[PDB]
């Protein structure tokens, strides 16, 4: 069951068995940033995967479990210690001289991402996704959701953890 | 096992011994 | 200010009222997919408030989004006002009103009634026992064990006139509610006969299946023991105010 | 690693929730405070405050 | 039962509270929001009445003097009383505005049935119960409605054999009848509440605040959005009704029609029947009564009125058949040398003028009809007003004749210019 | 503490903690007090060991701080048979079920907690349970990879095996997946046994995968023998024998029992015409290459590197706009081989689909030119470089390695690539062209294709 693990976005997710893709993007840009999620599935579940991602992380503003924290920490371990391939070290490298002026060690970034905790995780998440607007692309079949395709009040509550979430678990 | 489920389980089989002491108690005492 | 605002939009170009474009606009997403190509000649949109309806606030969106809750907050809690009033209705409909005190003052002289007696009188048509006590008699109650007391809150009000305090208390058994025994040899109280609930002279729960003393009565005696003024405890009930003006 | 039992993650997510809650507790408390104000008045002065026993003279 | 084929919604508490929690309502104006005023007038008249409830002992004679005594010793419970009765009129006047609206939309389409009989009904039932309401007050009005209300229930028996009496005992107003009448007063008060749920899950098939098709497709979500909208549109209209009733009722006044309900049943014996009339909302069918002085015929044209305002959607709507019908028409055979007519098609509502013009003849007859007591006493020695007769004639002849309605004068107009054109550009 | 409990109630920063200043450091600058070491990289040592019984174990020597990898290799596709076709399909869909030990609930968490990964990959011939992880979380890891690729399969395991397989079926004939062509290729070369059995199994089986008929497999085909333990990124080659000792040791010595044994592979020169009334027409045209054993498979992989880099697209796809898309086949078994060409293009030209495809793979024969070669090596070796600088696949390679040669080969990759001559290709080519043909089509005008005889006089 979905219920049975520590993932609670792949909890919801596999609860739904037409939406096929989904991937978290992190875009960081010299000035501004984009961070959100992509999702690509069956039309009939666009209500869900429109307001899915907005509510965990608007949940991660008031309460994030111990088992996310410690997950998260050890893929960020994994991923930094599997950086293995020279194009890819390189490219990271010169992205990182580029925005920095600096090249970030992996021990520094350990050290760094390890020092997270309940309190800062929420406290950064209603700094940056508590109650704050959205920007929303929605590509393909609109008949279900052309009723509604405008900055309504349910767009905008989406951003509360558990407050507007009762157009995500509708269907 | 846990300290505080077996003292609910104790207090369960005790509080009704604990009832009957108090109800024999009211009557000696109603008896004068 | 508002003035100034209205000036400013006194001067605004539009067609019959309505600011609407006065020639076709055609607007393309240059990140439309491929597949769309070019758009048709037809002329969906006739007014341009997408950008037109703009305060261009990118910067400190989130002061206008607390402007529109704030706005929010005061259309819900004007609406809650009314319903607040009207749940105000509803609850005291069913919760009744008192809206006054019926009178309950009486005068009983107790001069008349030698020392050491009990008499009973009609207050509010219930019995009522008036008595009066010697300092002997006081002085032998005070000593005694206070084991057979089982009343640890319950106090005893004395009077101080007539050269003899003079006592006021409810006669009715706490139990249910029968009428004890006016005076025992034992003891000159008060002895439920009907179950056998014991009181001592000022009513108190002495060795007793009884769990309560008999009620006091409010009394102020005035006149050396000739006016004794007797009115029920007032307790506050609200609102009081019957007419604004 | 860290293999928390599901039980401890109801129970934890529980918590939160039942705290998110009862911060509402005071929010309907002040509005049955508001009204209904008369009938606090007097269960105040009439349980908690008993009235003075002495009567007037007159 | 196998010609019940099912329900359109399965009202149950969770299906009732998804549905209403992802409904999308249409960007709309005032006019076509008196069914919101409608249900809401409803739930506080639910609410008053159920106040009103705990006061009023079934006793015809301690009714008045309870009434009396309880508004003093007891707050709000005149306050829930008046609230009652100015309900009822709001209630009144929210209805007839929303059916009006709802005939000048001409939404008697095939698709529009379930949505309109549903409706009706309502209707129909949220008559009863204000007559029980009547009852209750247990003054010469309530006698003479009681009087009038088993009078006509005996007119379908002949008058023969007392079928009457299982709830008009007597024909009186006494403890059995006032006991058994408030009771169902209650009971299909509380279930009017239902039919209305009913009524505005099946209306949402295809709804419409005007008749034409307006292309947009984003829908405003109803629980807020819509529902700010609605509260402030009766806001409004209560604000516009107070200042009404203000202005034109000054606050002591000389002959009212409240004079009438005076009299206390059992107290006072004697009524004067000089002055006899209802309130405003009954008063049209008792003006009715007055101009038709014969008792069946006045008991049909009142089953017809309601019956016919039932069945709209049957004489004047598709039927399915695509306005290949055929009509039976007595002159306009002879014009055409045909027996019978095809169904007109083009009956837009905002662009003919006919329409316009025959619906707001019938909405004008009817508020004369309401405008006053035709005053029985000597209505008839002296000819009697012939804008009443007019009016109600028109009101029988526009709901039930589709020649008002979906008229043959437009349709045959339109293809002649139509014929005329391609003859002259081929 | 009090202080974080208090500021963790109210959503307040605490600006004088510690952890906010780390958090909250400016990117551009190191956080203060912290720096960590500095080391070089170290030449890597491989190491291989035999226990009492079969298994065998290989250890890579660290050769810079990282995620240890773990891996076990099992010889047991080729070792089914029509019984129990299709085993180790449903053994990849529940790779992680496994009820002796820990549980699928607890080891799916295991894996999420770890913060690594744990895949199953199966070919014909060999079946590979590969992990990465850190080190501290190695041991618990390593507990799951040896049960769920060596405890018996259990009746949920089968019963959900079943299931997903159905899927699984379902979803590659919705597809069209090239695996489905390849199975039908397999199929008509060797004939529905050996390396002809199909790599998702066979269709009509799928209800027959009971957990009986799995644990029968597993009993016939997994022994101590055929088990390869193998670890990369280890401080100590005797830390990770204790661990996996710890584990397989008390797997009994397969010694004195008869032996499932492989049955040579024998070749088949059939032809599958199939009419499927598709717009596209797919053709396949393989040959019977050498076998791992043979010094020439490097040639073969420099011919298919001739062929995906750089002749294929500009004599085919550049040229001719109906070739939907044309690639070499290159399939190396320990007891055989197949190479050839795959091409799909429009069906009303099949012909000219046939022809020029099959003088392509002739011109190889006819001989390769001096810079056609170097590209092609040069593209080799940074195709094979790539997948070896990546730890994971340096693994499984020297797993595969230590198993089919014996030793370990992917050190000296280049020098064998660059020892590679035109006319070695050459005359490997034209050797394998007189095998004789296996031809498989599919499209909406199959019916007309040249004779299989034709076929051949054109290869000759
Ligand atoms: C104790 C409380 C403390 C807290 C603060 C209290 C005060 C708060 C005041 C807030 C503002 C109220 C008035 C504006 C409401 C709208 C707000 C808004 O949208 O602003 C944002 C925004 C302005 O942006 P902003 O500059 O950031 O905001 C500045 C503030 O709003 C501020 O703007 P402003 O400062 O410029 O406001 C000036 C205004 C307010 O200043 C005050 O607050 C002072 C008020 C004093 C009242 C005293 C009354 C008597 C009692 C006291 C007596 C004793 C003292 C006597 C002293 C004598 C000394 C000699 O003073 C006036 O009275 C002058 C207004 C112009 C004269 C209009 C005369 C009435 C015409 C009515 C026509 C209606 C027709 C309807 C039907 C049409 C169809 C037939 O507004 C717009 O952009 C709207 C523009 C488009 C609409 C224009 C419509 C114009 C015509 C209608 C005017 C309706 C209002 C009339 C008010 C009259 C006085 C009550
Ligand atoms: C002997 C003692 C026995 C016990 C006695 C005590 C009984 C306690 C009952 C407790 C009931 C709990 C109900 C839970 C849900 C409540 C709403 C909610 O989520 O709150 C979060 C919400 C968080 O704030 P927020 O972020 O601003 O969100 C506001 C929105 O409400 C946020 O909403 P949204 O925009 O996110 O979406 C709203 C809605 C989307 O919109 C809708 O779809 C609305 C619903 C449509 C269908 C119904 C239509 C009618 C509307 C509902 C009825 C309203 C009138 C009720 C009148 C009652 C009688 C007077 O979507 C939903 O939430 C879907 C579910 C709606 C609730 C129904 C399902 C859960 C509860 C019931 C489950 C069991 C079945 C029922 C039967 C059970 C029988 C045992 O909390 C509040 O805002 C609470 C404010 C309270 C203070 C203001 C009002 C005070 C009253 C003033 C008048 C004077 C009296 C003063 C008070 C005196 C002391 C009491
Ligand atoms: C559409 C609604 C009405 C139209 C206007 C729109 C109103 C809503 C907009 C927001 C308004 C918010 C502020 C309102 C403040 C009002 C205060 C007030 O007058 O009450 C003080 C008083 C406070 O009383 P008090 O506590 O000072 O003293 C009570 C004791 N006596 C009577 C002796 C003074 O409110 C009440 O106590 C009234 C309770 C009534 C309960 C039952 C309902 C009766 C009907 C009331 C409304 C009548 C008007 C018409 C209603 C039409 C719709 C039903
Ligand atoms: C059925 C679901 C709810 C329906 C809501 C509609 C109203 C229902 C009212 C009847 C049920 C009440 C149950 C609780 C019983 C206590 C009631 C009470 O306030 O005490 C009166 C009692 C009696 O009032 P009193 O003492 O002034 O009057 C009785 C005595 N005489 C007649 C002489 C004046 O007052 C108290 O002692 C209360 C003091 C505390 C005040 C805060 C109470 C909080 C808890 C109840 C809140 C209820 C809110 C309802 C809002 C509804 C909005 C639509
Ligand atoms: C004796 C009482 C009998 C009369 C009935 C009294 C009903 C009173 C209802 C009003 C007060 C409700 C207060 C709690 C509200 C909790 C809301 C909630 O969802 O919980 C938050 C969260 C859940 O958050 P959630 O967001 O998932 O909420 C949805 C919850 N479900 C799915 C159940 C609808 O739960 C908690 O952790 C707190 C639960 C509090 C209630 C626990 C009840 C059982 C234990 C205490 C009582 C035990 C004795 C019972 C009597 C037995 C007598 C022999
Ligand atoms: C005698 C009367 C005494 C009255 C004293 C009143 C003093 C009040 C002083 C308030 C100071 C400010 C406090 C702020 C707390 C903020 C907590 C917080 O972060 O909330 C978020 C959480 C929920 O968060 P959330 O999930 O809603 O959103 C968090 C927001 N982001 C995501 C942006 C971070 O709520 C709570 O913590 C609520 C629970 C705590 C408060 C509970 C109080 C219960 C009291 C019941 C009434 C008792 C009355 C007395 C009874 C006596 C009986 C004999
Ligand atoms: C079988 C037949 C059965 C009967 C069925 C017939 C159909 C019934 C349909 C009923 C529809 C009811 C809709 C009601 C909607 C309105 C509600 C409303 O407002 O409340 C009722 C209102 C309020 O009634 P009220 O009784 O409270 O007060 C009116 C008092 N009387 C009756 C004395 C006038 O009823 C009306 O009176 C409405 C009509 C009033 C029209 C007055 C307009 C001004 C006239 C000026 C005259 C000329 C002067 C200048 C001359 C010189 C210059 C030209
Ligand atoms: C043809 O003749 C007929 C009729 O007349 C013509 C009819 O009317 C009818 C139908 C009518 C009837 C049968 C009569 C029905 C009458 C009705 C419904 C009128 C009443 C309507 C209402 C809405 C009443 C509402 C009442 C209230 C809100 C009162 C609230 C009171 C209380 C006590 C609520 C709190 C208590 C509870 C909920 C009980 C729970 C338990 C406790 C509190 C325990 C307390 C004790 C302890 C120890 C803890 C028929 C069928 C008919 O055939
Ligand atoms: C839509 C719902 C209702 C309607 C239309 C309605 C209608 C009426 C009407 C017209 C009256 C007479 C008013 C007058 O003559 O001035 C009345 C009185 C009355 N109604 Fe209703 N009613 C409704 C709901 C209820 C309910 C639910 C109850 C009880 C639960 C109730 C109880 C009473 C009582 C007790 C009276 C008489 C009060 C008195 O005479 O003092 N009503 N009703
Ligand atoms: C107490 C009586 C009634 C109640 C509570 C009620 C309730 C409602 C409500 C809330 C709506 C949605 C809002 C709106 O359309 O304005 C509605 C719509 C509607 N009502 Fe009623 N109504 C009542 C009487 C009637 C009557 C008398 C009719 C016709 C004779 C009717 C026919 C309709 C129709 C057809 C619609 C849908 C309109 C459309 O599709 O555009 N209803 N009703
Ligand atoms: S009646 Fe007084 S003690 Fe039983």
């Amino acid at each position: 069951t979905s219920d049975r693990q520590y993932s609670l976005i792949h909890k919801e997710l596999g609860n739904l068995p037409d939406v096929t893709i989904h991937k978290t993007h992190y875009l960081p840009y010299s000035d501004t940033g984009l961070f959100g999620s992509y999702f690509y599935g069956n039309e009939i579940f666009g209500n869900q995967m429109l307001f899915l991602s907005q509510m965990i992380l608007s949940e991660y503003a008031s309460y994030i479990n111990q088992a996310e924290i410690y997950r998260a920490r050890a893929k960020y371990f994994n991923e930094l210690l599997a950086e293995q391939n020279s194009a890819d070290i390189a490219s990271s490298i010169a992205t990182q001289v580029t925005y920095l002026n600096r090249r970030v060690p992996r021990s520094e970034v350990a050290k760094r991402i390890s020092s997270l905790d309940s309190g800062l995780i929420n406290r950064a998440a209603t700094r940056w996704f508590w109650d704050k607007e959205l920007a929303i692309v929605t590509w393909g079949p609109s008949h279900g959701l052309i009723a509604g395709s405008h900055y309504n009040r349910s767009i905008k509550r989406s951003t509360l953890g558990w407050y507007g979430n009762t157009h995500y678990y509708i269907v | 096992a846990p300290v505080f489920l077996k003292a609910l389980r104790y207090v369960i089989y005790s509080y009704p011994l604990y009832v009957c002491y108090l109800i024999k108690q009211a009557q000696i005492n109603a008896q004068g | 200010g508002v003035l100034s605002e209205y000036n400013q939009r006194l001067s605004k170009k539009l067609h019959k009222g309505h600011l609407v474009e006065d020639k076709p606009t055609f607007f393309v997403t240059s990140s439309r997919p491929g597949n769309f190509g070019d758009h048709i000649d037809f002329k969906v949109n006739i007014d341009n408030w997408f950008d037109e309806n703009r305060v261009h606030n990118e910067h400190e969106t989130d002061i206008r989004r607390t402007q529109i809750y704030t706005l929010n907050a005061i259309y819900y809690g004007g609406l809650l006002s009314f319903a607040r009033l009207y749940a105000m209705g509803v609850i005291g409909r069913l919760n009744g009103w008192k809206r006054y005190e019926r009178d309950t003052y009486s005068e009983v002289d107790i001069g008349a009634l030698p020392p050491g007696e009990v008499m009973q009188m009609v207050w509010n048509g219930t019995p009522i026992f008036i008595r009066r006590l010697t300092s002997n008699e006081v002085k032998e109650e005070n000593e005694l064990p206070s084991n057979t007391l089982l009343d640890k809150d319950k106090e005893v009000i004395l009077s101080d006139a007539g050269n003899t305090k003079v006592i006021v208390v409810s006669a009715v058994c706490t139990h249910l509610g029968c009428i004890p025994i006016p005076y025992l040899g034992a003891y000159k109280g008060y002895v439920c006969i009907c179950h056998g609930s014991v009181y001592d002279k000022f009513a108190r729960v002495r060795q007793g299946p009884a769990l309560l003393n008999l009620p006091a009565i409010n009394n102020s005696i005035h006149d050396e023991g000739t006016l004794v003024c007797m009115e029920q405890l007032k307790f506050p009930h609200e609102p009081s105010q019957r007419f604004w003006a | 690693m860290y293999l928390p039992t599901f039980y401890k993650l109801f129970h934890e997510t529980n918590a939160f929730r039942l705290k998110r809650y009862v911060g509402y507790g005071p929010l309907l408390l002040t509005w049955s405070i508001w009204t209904l104000y008369p009938a606090l008045y007097n269960m105040i002065y009439s349980d908690f405050i008993p009235p003075e026993r002495g009567v007037p003279k007159r | 039962m196998e010609w019940n084929k099912g329900t359109y919604m399965s009202t149950s508490i969770k299906k009732i509270v998804q549905y209403f929690s992802v409904m999308t309502v249409s960007f709309h104006d005032i006019n076509s929001l008196f069914g919101f005023f409608t249900f809401l007038t409803i739930a506080s008249q639910l609410v008053s009445g159920t106040m009103l409830a705990f006061s009023l002992v079934p006793e015809p004679m301690l009714i008045p003097m309870v009434r009396e005594e309880e508004d003093v010793e007891d707050l709000y419970t005149d306050d829930f009383f008046w609230l009652h009765e100015r309900g009822v009129d709001m209630l009144f006047i929210f209805s007839y505005f929303h059916l009006f609206r709802k005939i000048y939309l001409n939404n008697f389409e095939y698709e529009q049935e379930a949505a309109w009989k549903s409706g009706v009904f309502t209707f129909l039932l949220f008559q009863v119960v204000v007559f029980l309401g009547l009852v209750l007050c247990c003054t010469h009005l309530s006698d003479i409605t009681l009087a009038i209300a088993a009078n006509l229930y005996d007119t379908f028996f002949a008058g023969k054999g007392k079928f009457y009496w299982w709830i008009f005992t007597s024909k009186e107003l006494n403890t059995d009848t006032i006991i058994r009448l408030a009771y169902l007063h209650y009971v299909l008060a509380f279930f009017l509440a239902y039919l209305g749920l009913i009524h505005g899950v099946d209306m949402h098939y295809d709804w419409k605040n005007e008749s034409s098709m307006d292309g947009l497709e984003t829908e405003m979500i109803w629980f807020d959005e819509a529902l700010s909208n609605e509260l402030g549109a009766m806001i409004e209209i209560i604000l516009i009704v107070m200042i009404v009733c203000f202005f034109m009722y000054p606050e002591p006044e000389a002959l009212s029609y409240e004079f009438f309900m005076w009299g206390d049943i059992g107290f006072i014996n004697d009524v004067r029947f000089l002055s006899v009339a209802p309130h405003w909302y009954f008063r049209p069918f008792m003006a009715w009564l007055t101009v038709c002085p014969f008792h069946k015929i006045g008991l049909f044209g009142l089953i017809y009125y309601f019956f016919i305002l039932f069945y709209q959607p049957v004489i004047h709507g598709t039927n399915e058949q695509n306005n290949y019908t055929k009509r039976n028409v007595a002159f306009v055979s002879f014009f055409i040398n045909r027996s019978d007519i095809m169904t007109p098609k083009y009956h837009s509502v905002e662009d003919n003028l006919l329409h316009q013009i025959t619906f707001w003849l019938f909405l004008c007859s009817a508020l004369y009809v309401t405008s006053y007591l035709p005053y029985g006493r000597f209505y008839n020695r002296i000819n009697g007003n012939y804008g009443t007769l007019w009016s109600f004639m028109y009101i029988f002849f526009y709901l039930g004749n589709s020649f008002l309605r979906r008229p043959l004068i437009t349709e045959l107009y339109l293809f002649n210019a139509f014929v005329k054109s391609k003859f002259l550009k081929k | 503490s009090v202080r974080k409990a208090f500021y963790d109630f109210i959503y307040k920063d605490d600006k004088s903690a510690e952890t906010y200043k780390v958090t909250t450091a400016d990117p551009r600058t190191p956080v203060q007090g912290f720096r960590g070491q500095t080391a070089e990289d170290v030449a890597a040592k491989y190491e291989v060991t035999k226990l009492a019984n079969g298994v065998t174990i290989i250890t890579e020597s660290q050769t810079f701080p990282s995620q240890v990898d773990m891996g076990i290799l099992l010889d047991v596709t080729r070792d089914e048979t029509n019984e129990t076709s299709g085993s180790l399909l449903s053994i990849k869909n529940t790779y992680l079920k496994t009820v002796l030990n820990t549980n699928e609930t607890i080891n799916y968490g295991v894996v999420q907690q770890s913060g690594g990964s744990f895949e199953m990959e199966y070919d014909q011939e060999t079946a590979y349970f590969k992990a990465n992880c850190l080190a501290h979380d190695a041991t618990d890891v390593f507990s799951m990879v040896a049960d769920c690729a060596l405890e018996p399969r259990s009746t949920v395991a089968a019963s959900v095996g079943v299931e997903k397989n159905q899927n699984t079926h379902k979803l590659e004939s919705y597809l069209k997946t090239g695996e489905l062509f390849n199975e039908s290729v397999f199929k008509t070369a060797y004939g529905l046994k050996g390396l002809g059995l199909p790599l998702k199994g066979l269709r009509g089986n799928v209800k027959n995968l009971s957990s009986y008929t799995l644990q029968k497999f597993q009993l016939e085909n997994i022994t101590p023998n055929r088990i390869f333990v193998c670890a990369a990124g280890v401080e100590s080659h005797q830390e990770f024998v204790d661990l996996v000792q710890t584990k397989l040791a008390q797997i009994p010595s397969a010694e004195g029992q008869k032996t499932h044994q492989r049955e040579k592979s024998e070749y088949l020169g059939g032809e599958v015409r199939n009419l499927t009334e598709e717009s596209n027409v797919t053709l396949a045209l393989l040959f019977q290459s050498v076998p791992w054993s043979s010094a020439d498979i490097v040639a073969f992989n420099v011919a298919a590197a001739l062929l995906n880099n750089l002749r294929l697209k500009k004599n085919l796809l550049q040229k001719y706009a109906y070739f939907d898309q044309a690639e070499a086949l290159n399939f190396h078994f320990t007891d055989s081989g197949l190479f050839g060409l795959r091409t799909s293009g429009s069906a009303d030209r099949a012909k000219d689909i046939l022809n020029h495809s099959i003088a392509e793979l002739k011109a190889i024969a006819s001989g390769v030119n001096a810079d056609e070669l170097l590209t092609a090596k040069a593209a080799l070796k940074n195709s094979v470089l790539s997948a070896l600088e990546r730890q994971t696949d340096r693994l499984e390679e020297t797993v595969k390695n230590v198993r089919t040669f014996n030793k370990i080969q992917h050190t000296d990759y280049v020098k064998q690539i660059d020892s590679v001559t035109a006319d070695q290709v050459a005359k490997a080519v034209a050797k394998v062209l007189t095998s004789n043909p296996t031809f498989v089509a599919q499209g909406s005008q199959v019916n007309a294709l040249p004779t299989y005889d034709a076929i051949r006089n054109l290869l000759k």
